RNA sequence: UAAGGGCAGACGGUGGAUGCCUAGGCUCUCGGAGGCGAAGAAGGACGUGAUAAGCUGCGAAAAGCUGCGGGAAUCGGCACA
RNA sequence: GCGGGGAACUGAAACAUCUCAUUACCCGUAGGAGAAGAAAACAAAAGUGAUUCCCUCAGUAGUGGCGAGCGAACGGGGAU
RNA sequence: ACUGGAAAGUAUGGCCGAAGAGCAUGAAAGCUGCGUAUCCGACAUAUCGAGCACCUGAGUAGCGCGGGACACGAUCCUGUGUGAAUUGGCGGGGCCCAUCCCGUAAGGCUAAAUACUCCCGAGAGACCGAUAGUGAACCAGUACCGUGAGGGAAAGGUGAAAAGAACCUCGAAAGAGGAGUGCAAUAGACCCUGAACCCGUCUGCCUACAAGCGGUAGGAGCGCCAGGUGUGACUGCGUGCCUUUUGCAUAAUGAACCUACGAGUUACUGUUUGUGGCAAGGUUAAUUGUUAAGACAAGGAGCCGAAGCGAAAGCGAGUCUUAAAAGGGCGCCAGUCACGAGCAGUAGACGCGAAACCAAGUGAU
RNA sequence: AUUGACCGAUGGAGUGAGGGCAUGGGUGCUAAGGUCCAUGUCCGAGAGGAGAAGAAUCCGGACCACCGGCUAAGGUCCCG
RNA sequence: AUAGUAUAUCGGUAGGGGAGCAUUCCAGCGACGUAGAAGGGAAAAGGGCGACUUUUUCUGGAGUUUCUGGAAAAGC
């Protein structure tokens, strides 16, 4: 699959670009796709709760009438969980939710969402382009030339660059990664994809 | 924590290679000269657990 | 997270305290002891649904009976007459025509008498 | 796409809840039964206990030593020692045998006889069987033990 | 017919559930630090206001005294009159 | 953290060896950490060289009214 | 501009952005306020050669008796009684001896990689939201109980703003009716919303010849609003529910009623299975690098599969049994890593409940 | 002939206090709503109909609805 | 359930298996709300069946939610 390249001012050069094939053209598979979103939100989980259990609540282990002749339920000590301000019974603990997947499982998924994007026809490889400054009305000006602007886009850029990352900070709907830590969950959660024309030939060596 | 090995069945039990499980025959220890040779020969000779009891001696083994 | 569904337990409550209305006493409001007796009259109706068909047949063949009476015979031998002669006519619409149309009736009669 | 993933079919499943009513048909003695000691909370099996009788793992003796010194060798058979010089070879050796994945690398091979060894190859191992050794040196070739 | 009673509805009483909310909790991450005291500590008693129970701050110099840096119209604590 | 003393219920479907556990608890006394630490060491004719901590080795070798149980090291990969 | 008590809402048209985090403001604010991005700042104080046989640790090494620690029911420690040698020495390599190998006891000192949180600063949460979450959101280790050690609560919300109701009427005044404030007073101080059990008044129908778990299935009349709704003369059938039992209307157990609370959960190690990845191979663990916790890339140590038989030496599609054979036994003639689920063990392990045992204290008012 | 009712492998169980009746028996007193076995059956875990009212006697195995019809055991003077 | 509409079957305690509803919070695509959200009272209508859902009206005066997937302090 090869592209057309277009400028900042997002008029086609007619300087075409190369998709590689077993990156963009596979056969996506849904299962992978669901395996490796479903684990990136885990690791993304905190699990920071709590209730308190017998063993730890503030009362003493006393108890507090005698076995028989009292005419009520018989009763042991005040943290029993059937009692008013008791033992919370099988409540949180603190977790670890991460959980493994094979590394070849998630190369895979990768390979499913960029066919994905490829298929739909929602990627745009523009020139490589870098600010003297920071403006965000400056980087406003590509996507709007670029006519994705409307909708959650993400920016694919294979080096640092500063300048552009503090013009793109302040904009809703606009997301920077680097080309080589793409994963799964961030090449679907926009619409549109905009790789630069030298962020194209570091995922090929990548992701091949 | 990790399962522990039962001490003694490691002790008495071995594995083939199809998966059943060797054993040796009681009643030849010390009452001999009153038994038969038939019965000795039967009994000095190897076994395989009975199907019933194998997976309570997998249990044992840690279903090994 | 913690879970607690109080408008929906409590909605479970007020439906069914809505179809006891019009009971005695506490049986109507209070909610465990209407629930029981709600409970109870369920199991009534469904052996009154089929007790119905047989209560319904028994006052079909009585009303027959007095009206086959006033022509000289009784309903056993009516009956029998009838599938005699294979009139498919059955005890409902008999009986109809005994009470409400006695014309019709004694013309059944005087075909199988 | 996050709005719409579906797992494959079949591949995931709700749990079990015990205690939750009739109409699950799990409620009330929540699969349990009715009294004794399988009933109670806390039970435990108890792994080797048969009720009393003396059991199988006492009722039967112990047998045998484990030696200390014992030595044990990867069987590397002949159809596999014609399959890979092909495959990749007219010299077979250890490092070779380590390089193609077919034994680690701390491991001492003994070759067998399950197979022919057909085209004339020179052998490095560390112990041959006498029907394996014959094979090789039958069909043109040679047996080095090292 | 109704001394009284039954059921339904309307409108109220009582009570404080539920929904919404937070001023306080719970589990952690990253960085620092790991003491105070005979030059009298931790913790207390008694006092201290125009007015002064209780908290807070303070110590017979007692809601406080003196410098230096900051800051700019309100201020005499919670807290009113 | 390091020292000095030190249970029982419980498990062994009873119980005394054993277990719970060199735990609970009591007492003495440091530091920002403490203890350890530079071979009268491991290994097995092949080698590694102070101590500490993590992953393995391994529920293995052993130990045990050889019951219930208890349970290493060598070697390898790391931090430093 | 509209709606509104009140715009921050909605619809136009602008503008800023290294600032579109947030909180507050009469509803939901990038442009109202405090802020945020970014940049700039301290008078103080705090912190950052040959030979030679001279030496090389003594009540010590070692040993007997009795104990302790080592995974352990040769090695290390010692209460009691003893007791060496000196480089050709001494100690260890799991009784012990020989040989060989390794090392130098009876002197000492040393950072890092490790353990923890009364506390300070900056943050976060597929954590709680007032019977929850700390015992404690308020007043809290308080009130209260106990001789004492000690035990130990309940209790949040008017309104945007007190504008917290001048004045009149009935009352001795408590209480109300008005007036007024306010979007709202059925927001009026115990004040947001305002449920149930429980308690009243009114309206409609039924009820003083009638006898059983109180309903259910039929069925006139009457009262309301076009066939719906309230009631129910009269008739048929009908001994609550739970639990425990061979079997309960049972005169076996259990509950006054309502609202709220209340009992198979999680971690680790296995095993079976549904779904996937790779495939004669599968897979990394600790940890490391880059970026800004995550993400991406490394890390092959190890583990499983790949040959079995034999107690073992060892032989090997065979092996063991045999003096040998025949016979006979065991073998020969797609795995692995994950995800979801069932089950097992170790943890309090579905919940509540003993009589008791042990340790350290408090008590002879 | 038979709606398929049997077996192997492997995941998950519950049960291990039974009871009445008929037949063959022991025991008891040719007593017991007694007790211990065997063979069927039903209750247990089974509603409906007859027996006035009865766990297992006689008839009969309830997917739901019907103001349709034919029958079983047992009945047809009235309550019915 | 079998065969692809036909035949058979559908009482159930302990117990095994299958398929769903509601609740709290999260991700994604999206909606609703002072021209009246949640909650509370009344009424009507739905569902092979059900757990439940929808609409109208009074109160109320600020938040609520469809679908697909995910996780539980997930039902008296
Ligand atoms: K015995
Ligand atoms: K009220
Ligand atoms: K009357
Ligand atoms: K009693
Ligand atoms: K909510
Ligand atoms: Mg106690
Ligand atoms: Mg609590
Ligand atoms: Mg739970
Ligand atoms: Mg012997
Ligand atoms: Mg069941
Ligand atoms: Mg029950
Ligand atoms: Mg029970
Ligand atoms: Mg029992
Ligand atoms: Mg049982
Ligand atoms: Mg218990
Ligand atoms: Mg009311
Ligand atoms: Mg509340
Ligand atoms: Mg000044
Ligand atoms: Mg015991
Ligand atoms: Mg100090
Ligand atoms: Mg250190
Ligand atoms: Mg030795
Ligand atoms: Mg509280
Ligand atoms: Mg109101
Ligand atoms: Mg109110
Ligand atoms: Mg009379
Ligand atoms: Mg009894
Ligand atoms: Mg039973
Ligand atoms: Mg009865
Ligand atoms: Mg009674
Ligand atoms: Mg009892
Ligand atoms: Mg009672
Ligand atoms: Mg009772
Ligand atoms: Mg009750
Ligand atoms: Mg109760
Ligand atoms: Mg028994
Ligand atoms: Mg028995
Ligand atoms: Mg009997
Ligand atoms: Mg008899
Ligand atoms: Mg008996
Ligand atoms: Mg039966
Ligand atoms: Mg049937
Ligand atoms: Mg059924
Ligand atoms: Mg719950
Ligand atoms: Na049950
Ligand atoms: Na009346
Ligand atoms: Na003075
Ligand atoms: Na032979
Ligand atoms: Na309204
Ligand atoms: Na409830």
């Amino acid at each position: 699959m090869e592209l057309s390249v277009y400028n900042i001012k997002g008029e086609d050069t007619g300087k075409k670009v190369v998709l590689d094939d077993s990156i963009f053209a596979i056969e996506p598979n849904d299962h992978a796709i669901y395996l490796d979103v479903k684990q990136y939100m885990a690791n993304q989980r905190q699990g920071t709760h709590k209730a308190k259990e017998r063993s730890e609540l503030s009362g003493s282990t006393r108890k507090l009438i005698r076995q028989k002749g009292s005419g009520g339920a018989r009763r042991g000590d005040i943290n029993s969980p059937l009692l008013s301000g008791g033992a919370r019974v099988f409540g949180p603990r603190p977790r670890n939710y991460s959980f493994k997947l094979n590394k070849k499982l998630k190369a895979l998924a990768r390979r499913s969402a960029l066919s994905y994007k490829a298929k739909n026809n929602e990627i745009i490889v523009v020139e490589d382009f870098n600010f003297d400054a920071p403006k965000t009305k400056a980087f406003k000006a590509i996507s709007a030339a670029l006519k994705v602007g409307e909708k959650k886009v993400l920016y694919v850029l294979p080096e640092v660059n500063k300048n552009v990352y503090l013009s793109a900070r302040n904009l809703p709907n606009t997301n920077l990664i680097l080309a080589n830590l793409i994963n799964t969950y961030t090449v679907l959660a926009s619409k549109n994809l905009v790789l630069t024309e030298r962020s194209v030939a570091v995922v090929n060596e990548l992701f091949k | 924590p990790k399962l522990k090995t039962n001490s003694g069945a490691k002790k008495r039990f071995a594995l083939t290679g199809t998966g059943k499980i060797k054993r040796k025959h009681a009643f030849k220890s010390h009452i001999l000269t009153k038994k038969t040779k038939k019965q000795k020969r039967n009994l000095t000779y190897f076994s395989t657990v009975h199907k019933v009891d194998e997976n309570a001696v997998k249990q044992l083994l840690c279903l090994r | 997270p913690r879970s607690v569904n109080h408008v929906a337990s409590r909605a479970k409550r007020k439906r069914i305290l809505k179809l006891t209305r019009g009971y005695f006493g506490a049986r109507k409001n209070v909610w465990t002891v209407a629930k029981n007796t709600w409970e109870k009259g369920l199991t009534y109706a469904y052996r009154d649904r089929k007790s119905k068909k047989r209560n319904f047949r028994a006052l079909w063949i009585q009303r027959i009976n007095a009206a086959a009476r006033l022509e000289g015979m009784s309903y056993s031998r009516l009956m029998g007459a009838l599938h005699a002669n294979g009139i498919e006519i059955n005890r409902k619409v008999l009986a109809d025509l005994a009470m409400n149309h006695p014309e019709a009736f004694r013309a059944i009669v005087a075909k199988v008498k | 796409n996050l709005s719409s993933l579906k797992p494959a079919e079949g591949a995931v499943k709700s749990r079990k809840r015990i205690g939750r009513g009739p109409g699950s048909g799990l409620g009330g003695t929540s699969t349990r039964g009715h009294k004794g000691a399988k009933s109670r909370s806390g039970y435990s099996k108890k792994i080797g206990f048969e009720g009393g009788q003396m059991p199988i793992q006492r009722r039967l003796p112990k047998f045998g030593f484990k030696n200390i010194n014992r030595v044990e060798y990867k069987p590397i058979n002949l159809s596999v020692l014609q399959t890979l010089s092909e495959a990749n070879l007219t010299k077979i050796s250890v490092e070779d045998l380590i390089a193609a994945g077919l034994v680690s690398r701390n491991s001492l091979v003994k070759i067998l006889a399950n197979g022919t060894v057909t085209t004339a190859l020179t052998v490095e191992a560390h112990a041959f069987s006498k029907t394996a050794e014959e094979a090789i040196v039958r069909a043109g070739g040679s047996v080095v033990k090292l």
